[PDB]
């Protein structure tokens, strides 16, 4: 259906082909040296350097080498740089090249070529959102809600576009102005929409509205896969770990971190009312829109199974009592950290990225009224001196109303039933 | 940057090749 030959390479066509059908046969050492002699024989035909750029991709799968897939990515660009270059053959290389640029995690690289396609095809709707999504990975959501701008101005019921938009809008706390993006956008059906990131933020917009039909939308992201549960609903997961909200110590087999954590709570609470008193900086305030309302800081010293180690020259008793238990040390989709919570806090109701972890939270300074946390539909207490454990990929809720400060030490370990292989294989969150 | 409470980014991985 794709015409990629341009007038010579309809001359060459059979040597093409050839070379080709050894590349699908997965003969790739062959076909590599057969487009290199029609790249050598031939050094502007855009089908040879396409069919070189091909080869080279797959050779990287094979070998799993970031080294050869990059030779490929430089190679998709010089069947850009040919004369005469055939229209739809100019934007499979370079769409590819974008795409094998964000495998490599290369986004600045990605936005360039992106960019690129965006002005070779200045009529094509889809190269204009793929722009927004390369700019939805590198972190700039300002030039990707430009872009979308740019795209509804234009096709204002593109589906895609929508669910973006109102991706970012949501991003941003404009939260009722992101629902009739993300819903018809959803609704639309078009190719990118049917995506868990959408169906998760249009029913927690919903919930912060007031919305009684959020929970519509979280039943149907189940039945379309994308939750575990309509209350559990992380999207980074490994299926199969026992799905439940609230733990104990023995049921975690983490009892021998659990007991060390009551033992010297005092240390752990100490060191964290001395930073409290003379080095606040250290607590920053929570920076991923869960709060409706109040204050909230959150004082880290493990990150993603990292020790930071300025952050410990402010609780060292602590950070060296820790060492000894890899399970939360070594949990790089969960974190350690101290985290304080004033009157007048509401948590919304959230869930985590994943369900690799389980949290343990460690009560430091807890007022007698006015503190609760809600995990799925059951609600618990704090207590000083003692370890609470819930799976926050559950919908979990959090009320601070007491007349005083509220200080606990929140502890990450990997899912129990996770082995140690997928422990170091699993990538950080 | 990253998610560590939530799930409000759209990526919350960082891309690093093949495994
Ligand atoms: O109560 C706190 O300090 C944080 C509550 C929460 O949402 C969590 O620990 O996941
Ligand atoms: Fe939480
Ligand atoms: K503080
Ligand atoms: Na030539």
């Amino acid at each position: 259906k794709p015409k990629l030959l341009n007038k010579f390479d309809k001359t060459i066509k059979a040597e093409l082909d050839a070379a080709e059908k050894l590349r699908k046969r997965g003969k790739i050492e062959e076909a590599v040296n057969a487009f290199k002699e029609l790249v050598r024989k031939y050094p502007q035909s855009p089908r040879a350097r396409y069919g070189k750029a091909q080869c080279e991709d797959d050779l990287a799968e094979k070998r799993r080498s970031n080294e050869v897939l990059r030779g490929a990515i430089e190679t998709y660009q010089e069947v850009a740089s040919l004369p005469d270059v055939p229209a739809d053959l100019l934007k499979l290389s370079l769409k590819r090249r974008s795409d094998r640029q964000q495998f490599l995690g290369h986004m600045r690289g990605s936005l360039l070529t992106l960019q690129r396609l965006v002005q070779l095809f200045p009529n094509d709707t889809s190269l204009k959102n793929d722009l927004g999504v390369g700019y939805l990975l590198i972190g700039d959501n300002d030039n990707a809600k430009k872009v979308y701008e740019e795209v509804l101005s234009v096709t204002p019921n593109d589906g895609f576009a929508k669910v973006h938009y109102g991706f970012i809008l949501k991003a941003q706390n404009k939260i009722a102005e992101s629902i009739p993006y993300l819903k018809e956008g959803i609704e639309s059906g078009d190719p990118g929409t049917d995506d868990g990131r959408f169906y998760f933020h249009l029913g927690d917009a919903m919930q912060r509205v007031g919305n009684k039909e959020a929970y519509k939308w979280y039943e149907l992201g189940h039945k379309r896969g994308h939750f575990a549960s309509v209350w559990q609903r992380s999207l980074y997961n490994v299926n199969g770990l026992k799905a439940q909200p609230w733990w104990t110590p023995k049921e975690t087999g983490y009892t021998e971190l659990v007991k060390s954590l009551e033992r010297n709570w005092k240390l752990i609470r100490d060191e964290g009312l001395a930073v409290m008193d003379k080095a606040k900086g250290l607590f920053l305030p929570e920076d991923e829109n869960l709060r409706e309302k109040g204050d909230w800081s959150q004082f880290t010293l493990w990150q993603q199974g990292r020790r930071n180690e300025n952050a410990c020259k402010g609780a060292p008793k602590t950070c060296t009592l820790l060492e000894k238990f890899p399970e939360t040390t070594g949990c790089r989709r969960g974190q350690i950290k101290y985290s304080i919570m004033h009157p007048g806090t509401h948590v919304w109701p959230h869930t985590g990225p994943t369900n690799c972890r389980l949290r343990m939270h460690l009560g430091l300074v807890i007022p007698k009224e006015g503190c609760k946390i809600r995990c799925a539909n059951e609600t618990k207490t704090w207590e000083e001196g003692k370890v609470l454990i819930f799976d926050d990929s559950f919908e979990h809720e959090v009320w601070q109303d007491a007349s005083s400060f509220r200080l606990i030490f929140i502890v990450d370990v990997w899912h129990p039933e996770l082995t140690p292989q997928q422990r170091r294989s699993l990538p950080a969150i | 940057g990253k998610c560590k409470d939530g799930l409000g980014e759209y990526t919350c991985t960082s891309l690093e090749g093949f495994e």
